[PDB]
């Protein structure tokens, strides 16, 4: 049990293309991964 | 056993998050890029008006 | 140290065949109880894995209960279904029954022929089988009737491995040309290409450009072989992390939260997903070509990691820090 910026949610959900929006994630894990690679792109 | 399975899954998720975040941190910031894009857009509009 | 001296032409010839044996493929039964190993000489051994892992175990229990000649050329790939064992040999795929291969009959069900066949991909959600090899083309075959539906032409040189991740592209394929290609099954077209040698973080021009292994986590990819053992992010096609190892890696897979690897070295390599070498467990072979996690229901006692390569023996790992024993061919 030891381990090691952001976008507004509606802006992220309404600006990203549906390839990167990943409407099947609407899990929080894939949601955060979609936020991360949307920030990267 | 059930809690340690969930713990190792959460650890894999955290390592995926760190793996993406390290690649993002090789790129410059977001808001500073927005500020310099606004400055470059104003300078480009002034240079376009002068041209 | 030389315990058994052969002393005879037939036994010297058998010792020479065992000394020059390479084990290419591995398959598991529908239950956990049996293992199948493919051979350099086109043979197939069947390993009673539950009898080897039992408390009552003899030295002759680490032997094939049934071994049989099955192909003319080498057996490069096996795969298993709910009932069958599909084996790709010379240039064609044979099918064998798990119920009948233990008996004395050992007949084949069919013989379908679409160069070698390096990778067999068994596709769920539809009874299908993807053939890939020296034809540089992906063939799709129905399992019920021996008809070939789709032919996919994207690679330049031959293919080493296939993958599956249950999304819209759903099929990865890596080859000797040095590019991982994505193959949408509906449109039967190529939708994305990732050239790993073009990226300077991964290149390593001494070993060359060939992709030997692929793996999927439905969002990620591990690509290795010639260039480097690299972690790619799909939908971005960006090299995220590199695993620092010198030897080329012939096989890779995802564990629970580890990365298992094996190649021209002696040991099995256990990586963390960040890119830290967690462990190196030495095997009995000088090089390994195949790993297999035996994660099957209705037999929890047959949950081991089996490794095979340039030897006549299979290393069985009951734990991930040491080898328990090894099955002679």
């Amino acid at each position: 049990l030891e381990f090691k910026d952001l976008v507004s949610l509606e802006e992220f959900y309404k600006e990203a293309p549906p390839d990167i929006s990943k409407a099947e994630v609407t899990d929080p894990h894939q949601q955060t991964l979609a936020r991360l690679d949307w920030e990267l792109e | 056993k059930k809690q340690i399975l969930q713990a190792k899954r959460i650890r894999k998720n955290r390592q995926e998050y760190d793996a993406l975040a390290k690649v993002i941190q090789h790129h410059p910031d977001r808001h500073e890029t927005l500020k310099e894009l606004e400055a470059l857009g104003k300078e480009l509009e002034h240079l376009s008006h002068i041209k | 140290v030389p315990l058994a001296v052969p002393l005879g032409q037939t036994e010297v010839f058998q010792a020479l065949q065992r000394l020059h044996m390479t084990i290419f493929s591995q398959s598991v039964s529908p239950c956990g109880k049996f293992l199948a190993a493919g051979n350099n000489y086109g043979q197939i051994a069947i390993f009673s894995l539950s009898s080897a892992l039992s408390s009552e175990a003899k030295e002759e229990s680490k032997k094939p209960v049934v071994t049989f000649q099955a192909h003319d050329g080498p057996v490069y790939s096996m795969v298993s279904t709910d009932r069958h064992l599909l084996s790709a040999g010379d240039g064609e795929v044979k099918a064998w029954l798990w119920a009948e291969m233990l008996k004395k009959g050992c007949k084949e069900l069919w013989r379908r022929q679409p160069p070698e066949i390096n990778a067999l991909l068994l596709v769920p959600k539809e009874n299908s089988l993807i053939l890939a090899g020296g034809d540089c083309q992906l063939h799709t075959m129905d399992l019920e009737t021996g008809t070939f539906t789709r032919v996919l032409r994207g690679h330049t040189d031959y293919i080493h491995c296939l993958a599956l991740r249950e999304r819209s592209p759903e099929v990865l394929s890596g080859g000797e040309d040095g590019a991982v290609r994505l193959w949408d099954l509906r449109t039967a077209k190529e939708v994305q290409t990732i050239e790993v040698y073009k990226h300077e973080e991964c290149s390593r021009p001494h070993n060359g450009r060939w992709i030997g292994c692929l793996a999927t986590d439905s969002d990620w990819m591990v690509c290795g072989g010639g260039p480097a053992l690299t972690l790619w992010h799909l939908r971005s096609s960006t090299p995220t992390t590199i695993f620092p190892i010198r030897a080329p890696q012939k096989h890779v897979t995802f564990y629970q939260d580890l990365i298992l690897s094996a190649g021209q070295g002696r040991c099995v390599n256990q990586w963390q997903l960040s890119g830290e070498l967690k462990a190196q467990v030495p095997g009995s072979s000088p090089g390994l070509l195949s790993l297999s996690l035996n994660q099957q229901p209705a037999a929890p006692e047959c949950k081991v990691l089996t490794a095979a390569g340039n030897s006549c023996r299979v290393d069985v790992f009951t734990n991930l820090g040491y080898r328990a024993f090894s099955l002679s061919f």
